[PDB]
C-alpha cells in the first residue's frame, strides 16, 4: 500500500511553545524599556517582561501589521497628534501600522495615515530614508519568557465580607445560609 | 579618608537590560570612587569572566569603569555583575545581556503545496500551503474565476475571488488548509495561496479537476 | 525563644496537600488526656452557705424572674456532687478541671480558721472522683477573690497578697495534694488584670488607666512564682504533681502579607500571650515589644525576681475559647490586624516560641445562645474542628499537645454575659428546682470520640476498587457554548483583479457579479478546535445547551435563525464524527430573561401559561433539525427550584411534559433517543445525626429541593406529601393542585433521571441565629467546618453523592440515572487542581460504590465545565490570553476514563453487546 503520511514541516517556534507573543524591546543607551499597554489603554515602558506588555503581531495587508495587547484586550491605536493608546475596538484607519526592518536589525512601525513613528518617548517624528531616527522608535522583537499561567487575572477581592465587629458569634462560619425562596 | 565605595553617577546604571542584535557593541559601566583606588571585577552568571571565554575579547576602560564588547554572540547572553571594593565595603550591580538572533526574509512556501488533485464529483478536497516567515506573514486563498465570457480583465490579469483571508481573530495555523466539501463543477479551476510579510510576496497555485462517477 | 514564631505565617501560606486540609482520619497518641472543665462561680453557687464569705463577684452582681443576673445559685453544684460526677461517668472522660472557691475555704482574708465544711465539699468531690477514676485538675484562683482582701489592701494591686495567696495555696497542696497531680495556679491572668481593674467590665474596676492593669498583672505574675516555688521545694518530692498557669490568647492574621503586618501580628501575640508566657517559659522578663510602647506605665522586674519567675511551669496550660476571642480581647492590642479563631497555627506558634513545650489545652469549645437547649449543633461542630486542628498539630506540625479539655461541663453564670450564653455539654434548667443535667448533642459527640481516641478510619470512607459498566457515558458539560455566527471562508462575494505581474496586490472592481455557495460545516472555524480538545480528553459524551432567545428572537416560530441552527447541526455532526455522543439541552435559567426570548419574558415569562406552549413548538423545531444526530436530550437544565414560584413551576412542568410528548409521539420512532429533565440534587444531611427533628427537616428540605419537580414526574404524579402538608399546616396554601388532565399529562414524562450534585449542606431544626434562620421552611442551614472547602466556600463531601443516589432510588425506584453535572471551582489561582483532582477522584469512586454496593444503575458521569472561558473557575482547561492549556484534572480524568473506573490489579474488558439501556451504540 502507498499510504499517506504527510508533508515536510518543522513544528512551532519562538515563545513558550506556540505562545507566539513577543515583547517590543527599546533601548536609548541611557535607559531600556518594553512597550506596555495597561487595562485602561495607557502605553508606557516596562523594564522587564510583564503581562500587560505581551503583544501579538499579526499582519493584515501587504506589509502592514497589527499590534494587540493580549492581556488588556486592547489594540494599539495612533491619533493625529502622534500619541498612542489602547482601544477595545479595532479600526483600520488608526490602529494599523506598517513595519520595516532597518540596517541595524531594528524594526520600525509607522502609521500610513499619519507618518508618525510609534515612539515610547515624546519625539513623535516622521520617517526618513535613513537619516536621523527619533528616540524610542527602534524596536526589537524579543521572545516571551513568562509562563501562560500568569496571564489570567484573579477575582477573589470581596472587601469586608463581615468586617471585624469584635463580637462575631460565628467566626468559623458554621452557619451558612443558602439564599432560598425568592 | 576611610570612605566606603559608592556609586558616583547612578544615572548611567538605569539601563538594566541590554538587548542588541548579532554583531553589536555593548558597554557595561559601573562608575565608582573611593580612597584609595578600588578594584573592578566582572562575573558572568557567577563565574570567572576571563577574556579566553569568548572569542574576540573585550576592552575594559578603567578611566570610565566600563567594558566594551565586540560583535556579541548568543553564547554571551546572561548576567554580568560588576564588583567594586577597596577597604571595608563591596558594592555590586548586575546587568542582563540578551542577543536577539533574527534575520528577515521573504515568506518561504513548501515546494509542492498546493498540489493538483482529482477525486471526481462528490468527494472532499483539501488543499494545503505550508508558510513560514519571520515578520509574520499574511495568508489569502484566491480562486481564478471567469467573469462574462473570458477570464482576463484589463491589462493582462485574471479575475479572482477571496475564498479565505486572515483577520484579527484568526489562527495562524488554520489558514494553512483550504477545505472543499462535496465540491461541484463550478469549483474546477485554479487555486492560489498568496502569502506575504513586509519584504516580498510568494504564492503557489494548483488546478482542481472535477470528474464524474 | 522569642521571635521564632514569626515563621508560622510563612509556612501556612502555601497549602501542602489536599489530604492534609481534610485529615478525616487518624488517632491521638496513646496516653492523651481527655478532660472537661468547670469553675466555681459558674456552677457552685451558694454565696452564703456554710459560713462562706463573699467574693468580688458576689458584690458586683448584687450592686450593679429577677432583673440583675447573679451567680448566687447558678448551676448549684455545691449541693449537687453526685449529680455532677454522673455526667463525668457517661462522658468516659479521664480528667475534670474544677476550681476552689477562695471566699468559701477562707471566709476571712487573713488565713485564720479554715472552713471545714467548704473543705469537706471538695474532699467529697475528690473522693467520688477517685472511685470513678477521674484524675482532677484543680484551679486555685479562677477569677474569685474575697471581698475582705479588696477593701483592706486594694485587691491584686498590692504585692502584699503574694503571701495571702501563698497561704490559700498551702492548705490546698496539703489537704487535696495527695490526690491532685495537675495544678493550675491562675486561670487567665489577662482578663483578671486588664478587664478586672483597668477596664472594669468584670468583677471589680472603676476605669482608671491601663497602668493599673499592668501593675495588677505584675503582682499576679509574682504570686504565681511564689506558689510554684512553694510546690517545688515542699510538695513535689512527696506528691509528684505538675504546676502550670492557665494562659489564654487569640490568633491574628496579617493584612497583605507584608513585613509590617506580620511584625504587628507578632506584637499582638507578644502583648496578649507573651505578656505572661515569656516571663515564665523564657527568661522571666517581659517581651521586648511591650518594653517599647510601655516605657513608663509598665512596672519593672528586679533581677532577683526574673530568675524567680523563669521556669515556673512544668507544662504549657493553653486557654482558647470564647473567653477573649471576639469578646474580651482589647481592640487596640490587635494593632490593625484580623482576629482569627485558628487553633492549629497558634499551637505551632507556641511550639516555636517556647522551645517545644508540653501543651495542655485547659479550656476550649465555643458557645450558643441562652435559648438553645439540648440541641446545640453549632457548639458540637466548633468542638469538632477545635479537636481536629489539634490532631493536625500532632500529626503534621509536631506539636506536643498532651491533653484536651472541652470547657464547661454544664451551663451556668458566664461572667459579664450573664446567662444569655450557654457553653456546657449538659443542659441546666435554672428555672427548675432540680436543675439536673441533660446530655446535649455535643456531649454525645465527645463521648463517642473519647471511646475511640480521635477519628479512626471508617469503612464508609474507604477507597473502592472495581470498574464501571461497559459503554458508561464519560464526558464534560458546557452550558454556554460561545457561538460563532461569523463564517471563516466563502464570505466575500466581490471579485478582484489580481495584478500577478508588477505589484502582486488586489484591485476591487466597482461592479457586482458571482454568487454564494452553500455553507458547509468547515466554514465554522470554532467546532474543530473544541472537538480537538475533546479528542485528547477521551470524552465519549459532550453535554451542551441551546440559546432559545437566539433561535427564536421574536418569540414566535415564524422568524427562525437558521444560521445558529446550522452551527448546532455541525456541532453535533462533528461530534459523532469523532465518536462523541452529544447531549443537548433546550432551556437554562441563565440570562436576565429566565433563558426565554425577550417577548416571552416580557409577557409574564413562566408566570404566563402560553410560554409552556411556545416551548413545545420550539422543542419540535429542535427535534426536527438536530434530531438526526442527537440521541440524548434534556428539557430543563437545572431549574432553580429554590428561586422560582409555584405559578411558574406549574407551567414549567407543563412545558417539559409537552416537549416530552412531542418527542415521544413524533420523533421517537425515527430517532432512537431519550428525553428527560435534569434536576439539581444537592444532598441535605441532618446536623445532629440522631435527632428526629433534624431528620424530618432534612426530609422536608429534600422535598422542596428535588421532590417539587421529581414527584409529579417520577413519583405519585402529584406534589410532595411533605410539601403540601407543611404548606397547608402553615395556612398559606398558595400551592396549586394538579387537575386530572395535568396529572395525566405530566406524570411519566421521563426516560431517565439526570442528577446534578455539587455539595452537601447541613440542616438543624432549632433556631440558632435569627437573622440566618430560614423562616419559610423553619431550618437552620449549617456546614461542617472540618470539610475541605473551595475558595467559593463549597463543601467537598464525596459520600453525599452516594447518599443522594440512594435517596433517589428509594424515592423513585430503580431507574437509569445520569450524573449530569458534578465539579468544583479552582483553588489558590495557581494550583487549581490540588482541590479538583481530589474532588473527582473521590466523588467518582463514591458513585461507583452506589453502583456496586447499593445497586444503582448509573449510566454516565459528566464533569462540570471543561473551560473557564465559558464558565470561569469551573473549567478543566485553562483559558489565559487566547490559549487553552490542559490542567492536571484533564490527565487525571482521562486516567479514570481510560481505566473505566478504578480497577485494581475478574480483570475483564467486557464488550457486552448492549446492556441495561444506559446508552446506545453509534
Ligand atoms: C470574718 O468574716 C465574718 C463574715 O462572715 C465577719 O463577721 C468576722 O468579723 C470576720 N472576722 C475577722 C477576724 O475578720
Ligand atoms: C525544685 O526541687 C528540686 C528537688 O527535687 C531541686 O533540685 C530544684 O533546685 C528545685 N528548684 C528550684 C528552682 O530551686
Ligand atoms: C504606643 O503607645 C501609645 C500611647 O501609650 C499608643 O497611643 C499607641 O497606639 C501605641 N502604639 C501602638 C502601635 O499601639
Ligand atoms: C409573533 O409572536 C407573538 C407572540 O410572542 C404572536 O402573538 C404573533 O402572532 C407572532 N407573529 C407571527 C407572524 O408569527
Ligand atoms: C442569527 O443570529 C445571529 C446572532 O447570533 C446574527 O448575527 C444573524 O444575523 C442572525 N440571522 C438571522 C437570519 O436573523
Ligand atoms: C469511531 O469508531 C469506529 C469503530 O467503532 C472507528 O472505525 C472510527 O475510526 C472511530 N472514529 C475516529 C475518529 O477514530
Ligand atoms: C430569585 O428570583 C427573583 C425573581 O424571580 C430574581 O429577581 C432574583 O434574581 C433571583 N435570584 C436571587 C438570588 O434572588
Ligand atoms: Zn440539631
Amino acid at each position: 500500500d502507498d499510504k499517506a503520511m504527510g508533508y515536510p514541516n518543522a513544528s512551532p517556534l519562538l515563545g513558550s511553545s506556540w505562545g507566539g507573543l513577543i515583547h517590543l524591546y527599546t533601548a536609548t543607551a541611557r535607559n531600556s524599556y518594553h512597550l506596555q499597554i495597561h487595562k485602561n489603554g495607557h502605553v508606557d515602558g516596562a523594564p522587564h517582561q510583564t503581562i500587560y506588555s505581551a503583544l501579538m503581531i499579526r499582519s493584515e495587508d501587504a506589509g502592514f501589521v497589527v499590534i494587540t495587547g493580549v492581556m488588556s484586550r486592547r489594540y494599539l491605536c495612533m491619533d493625529f497628534r502622534g500619541n498612542i493608546f489602547g482601544s477595545h475596538y479595532f479600526d483600520p484607519e488608526n490602529c494599523r501600522f506598517q513595519h520595516q526592518t532597518l540596517e541595524n536589525g531594528y524594526d520600525v512601525y509607522h502609521s500610513p495615515q499619519y507618518h508618525f513613528l510609534v515612539s515610547l518617548g515624546a519625539a513623535k517624528a516622521a520617517f526618513l530614508p535613513g537619516m536621523n531616527p527619533p528616540p524610542y522608535s527602534q524596536f526589537l522583537s524579543r521572545r516571551n519568557e513568562i509562563p501562560l499561567i500568569h496571564f489570567n487575572t484573579p477575582i477573589p477581592r470581596q472587601h469586608t465580607q463581615s468586617a471585624e465587629d469584635d463580637s462575631e458569634r460565628d467566626p468559623l462560619n458554621v452557619l451558612k445560609p443558602r439564599a432560598r425562596m425568592t | 579618608m576611610p570612605v566606603a565605595p559608592y556609586w558616583t553617577s547612578p544615572e548611567k546604571m538605569e539601563k538594566k537590560l541590554h538587548a542588541v542584535p548579532a554583531a553589536k557593541t555593548v558597554k557595561f559601566k559601573c562608575p565608582s570612587s573611593g580612597t584609595p583606588q578600588p578594584t573592578l571585577r566582572w562575573l558572568k552568571n557567577g563565574k570567572e569572566f576571563k577574556p579566553d571565554h569568548r572569542i574576540g575579547g573585550y576592552k575594559v576602560r578603567y578611566a570610565t569603569w566600563s567594558i566594551i564588547m565586540d560583535s556579541v554572540v548568543p553564547s554571551d547572553k546572561g548576567n554580568y555583575t560588576c564588583i567594586v571594593e577597596n577597604e571595608y565595603g563591596s558594592i555590586n550591580h548586575t546587568y542582563q545581556l540578551d542577543v536577539v538572533e533574527r534575520s528577515p526574509h521573504r515568506p518561504i512556501l513548501q515546494a509542492g503545496l498546493p498540489a493538483n488533485k482529482t477525486v471526481a464529483l462528490g468527494s472532499n478536497v483539501e488543499f494545503m500551503c505550508k508558510v513560514y516567515s519571520d515578520p509574520q506573514p499574511h495568508i489569502q486563498w484566491l480562486k481564478h474565476i471567469e467573469v462574462n465570457g473570458s477570464k482576463i480583465g484589463p491589462d493582462n490579469l485574471p479575475y479572482v475571488q477571496i475564498l479565505k483571508t486572515a483577520g484579527v481573530n484568526t489562527t495562524d495555523k488554520e489558514m494553512e488548509v483550504l477545505h472543499l466539501r462535496n465540491v461541484s463543477f463550478e469549483d474546477a479551476g485554479e487555486y492560489t495561496c498568496l502569502a506575504g510579510n513586509s519584504i516580498g510576496l510568494s504564492h503557489h497555485s494548483a488546478w482542481l479537476t472535477v470528474l464524474e462517477a | 525563644e522569642p521571635g521564632d514564631g514569626a515563621q508560622t505565617w510563612a509556612r501556612f501560606s502555601r497549602p501542602p496537600a489536599p489530604e492534609a486540609a481534610g485529615l478525616f482520619q487518624g488517632t491521638f497518641p496513646d496516653g492523651f488526656l481527655w478532660a472537661v472543665g468547670s469553675a466555681a462561680y459558674q456552677t457552685e453557687g451558694g454565696w452564703q452557705q456554710h459560713g462562706k464569705g463573699a467574693s468580688i463577684w458576689d458584690t458586683f452582681t448584687h450592686h450593679p424572674p429577677l432583673q440583675p443576673a447573679t451567680g448566687d445559685v447558678a448551676s448549684d453544684s455545691y449541693n449537687n456532687v453526685f449529680r455532677d460526677t454522673e455526667a463525668l461517668r457517661e462522658l468516659g472522660v479521664t480528667h475534670y478541671r474544677f476550681s476552689i472557691s477562695w471566699a468559701r475555704v477562707l471566709p476571712n482574708g487573713s488565713a485564720g480558721v479554715p472552713n471545714r465544711e467548704g473543705l469537706r465539699y471538695y474532699r467529697r468531690l475528690l473522693e467520688r472522683l477517685r472511685e470513678l477514676g477521674v484524675q482532677p485538675v484543680v484551679t486555685l484562683y479562677h477569677w474569685d477573690l474575697p471581698q475582705r482582701l479588696q477593701d483592706a489592701y486594694g485587691g491584686w494591686a498590692n504585692r502584699a497578697l503574694a503571701d495571702h495567696f501563698r497561704d490559700y495555696a498551702e492548705l490546698c497542696f496539703r489537704h487535696f495534694g495527695g490526690q491532685v497531680k495537675y495544678w493550675i495556679t491562675i486561670d487567665n491572668p489577662y482578663v483578671v488584670a486588664w478587664h478586672g481593674y483597668a477596664t472594669g467590665r468584670l468583677a471589680p474596676g472603676i476605669r482608671g488607666s491601663p497602668r493599673l492593669g499592668y501593675l495588677v498583672a505584675h503582682n499576679l505574675l509574682l504570686a504565681h512564682a511564689k506558689v510554684w516555688h512553694l510546690y517545688n521545694t515542699s510538695f513535689r518530692p512527696t506528691q509528684g504533681g505538675q504546676v502550670s498557669i492557665a494562659l489564654s490568647s487569640h490568633w491574628i492574621n496579617p493584612r497583605r502579607m507584608t513585613d509590617h503586618s506580620i511584625k504587628e501580628c507578632q506584637k499582638s501575640l507578644d502583648f496578649v500571650l507573651g505578656w505572661f508566657a515569656k516571663p515564665v517559659f523564657i527568661d522571666g522578663d517581659y517581651p521586648e515589644s511591650m518594653k517599647n510602647n510601655l516605657s513608663s506605665i509598665l512596672p519593672d522586674f528586679t533581677e532577683s525576681e526574673k530568675k524567680f519567675i523563669k521556669g515556673t511551669a512544668d507544662f504549657f496550660a493553653l486557654c482558647f475559647g470564647p473567653t477573649l476571642s471576639f469578646q474580651l480581647l482589647d481592640p487596640h492590642m490587635k494593632f490593625r490586624q484580623l482576629e482569627s479563631p485558628n487553633l492549629r497555627q497558634l499551637l505551632s506558634w507556641i511550639d516555636l516560641e517556647f522551645n517545644h513545650p508540653q501543651i495542655f489545652i485547659v479550656e476550649n469549645g465555643w458557645f450558643v445562645s441562652g435559648t438553645t437547649k439540648r440541641d446545640d449543633a453549632k457548639y458540637m461542630y466548633y468542638l469538632k474542628k477545635f479537636i481536629m486542628e489539634t490532631l493536625k498539630a500532632i500529626k503534621l506540625d509536631g506539636v506536643d499537645v498532651i491533653g484536651y479539655t472541652a470547657w464547661s461541663l454544664m451551663d451556668g453564670f458566664e461572667w459579664h454575659r450573664g446567662y444569655s450564653i450557654r457553653r456546657g455539654l449538659f443542659y441546666v434548667d435554672f428555672l427548675s428546682q432540680d436543675k439536673m443535667l441533660l446530655p446535649k448533642s455535643s456531649a454525645l459527640f465527645y463521648q463517642k470520640l473519647i471511646e475511640k481516641n480521635g477519628f479512626p478510619p471508617l469503612p464508609e470512607n474507604q477507597p473502592l476498587e472495581g470498574t464501571f459498566p461497559c459503554d458508561f457515558a464519560w464526558g464534560v458539560v458546557d452550558n454556554y457554548i460561545q457561538v460563532d455566527t461569523t463564517l471563516s471562508q466563502f464570505t466575500d462575494l466581490n471579485v478582484y483583479l489580481w495584478d500577478v505581474h508588477h505589484s502582486k496586490r488586489l484591485i476591487k472592481v466597482d461592479g457586482v457579479v458571482t454568487k454564494k455557495r452553500k455553507s458547509y460545516c468547515v466554514d465554522f472555524a470554532a467546532i474543530q478546535p473544541q472537538i480537538a480538545l475533546l479528542q485528547e480528553m477521551h470524552v465519549t459524551h459532550f453535554r451542551f445547551s441551546l440559546d432559545w432567545a437566539l433561535i427564536l428572537p421574536l418569540g414566535n416560530q415564524s422568524q427562525v435563525n437558521h444560521t445558529i441552527l446550522q452551527y448546532y447541526r455541525c456541532m453535533a455532526s462533528e461530534l459523532v464524527r469523532v465518536n462523541i455522543t452529544p447531549v443537548v439541552a433546550l432551556w437554562q435559567p441563565m440570562a436576565p430573561n429566565q433563558g426565554l426570548p425577550r417577548l416571552l419574558a416580557r409577557q409574564g415569562a413562566w408566570e404566563n401559561p402560553y410560554t409552556a406552549l411556545a416551548f413545545a413548538e420550539y422543542a419540535r423545531l429542535c427535534f426536527q433539525e438536530l434530531g438526526h444526530h442527537v440521541k440524548l436530550w434534556i428539557t430543563m437544565n437545572e431549574p432553580y427550584t429554590r428561586n422560582m414560584t409555584y405559578s411558574a413551576g406549574h407551567n414549567l412542568l407543563k412545558a417539559h411534559a409537552l416537549a416530552w410528548h412531542v418527542y415521544n409521539e413524533k420523533f421517537r420512532h425515527a430517532q432512537n433517543g431519550k428525553i428527560s429533565i435534569a434536576l439539581q440534587a444537592d444532598w441535605i444531611e441532618p446536623a445532629c445525626p440522631f435527632s428526629q427533628k433534624d431528620k424530618e427537616v432534612a426530609e422536608r428540605v429534600l422535598e422542596f429541593d428535588i421532590g417539587w419537580l421529581a414527584e409529579p414526574i417520577f413519583g405519585s404524579g402529584d406534589y410532595p406529601w411533605v410539601m403540601r402538608d407543611w404548606l397547608n399546616q402553615r395556612n398559606n396554601f398558595l400551592l396549586p393542585y394538579f387537575t386530572e388532565d395535568e396529572k395525566k399529562l405530566i406524570q411519566g414524562t421521563f426516560d431517565f433521571l439526570a442528577l446534578s450534585h455539587y455539595t452537601t449542606i447541613l440542616v438543624d431544626s432549632e433556631k440558632e441565629d435569627p437573622i440566618k434562620y430560614n423562616d419559610y421552611l423553619e431550618v437552620q442551614e449549617m456546614t461542617d467546618i472540618t470539610w475541605l472547602n473551595s475558595p467559593s466556600q463549597v463543601a467537598v463531601v464525596p459520600w453525599g453523592l452516594r447518599k443522594v443516589l440512594n435517596w433517589l432510588k428509594f424515592k423513585y425506584g430503580d431507574l437509569p440515572m445520569y450524573i449530569i453535572s458534578n465539579g468544583i471551582d479552582d483553588g489558590l489561582h495557581a494550583e487549581d487542581d490540588q482541590l479538583r483532582v481530589y474532588y473527582m477522584q473521590n466523588y467518582i469512586n463514591e458513585a461507583l460504590k452506589a453502583h456496586i454496593l447499593d445497586g444503582i444503575n448509573l449510566c454516565g458521569y459528566f464533569a462540570y465545565s471543561f473551560n473557564d472561558r465559558t464558565a470561569p473557575r469551573f473549567g478543566l482547561y485553562r483559558y489565559a490570553a487566547d490559549q487553552f492549556e490542559p490542567k492536571a484534572s484533564m490527565k487525571h480524568y482521562r486516567k479514570i476514563i481510560d481505566s473505566n473506573g478504578f480497577p485494581g490489579p475478574r480483570f475483564c474488558p467486557e464488550e457486552f453487546t448492549v446492556c441495561t439501556e444506559c446508552s446506545f451504540f453509534h
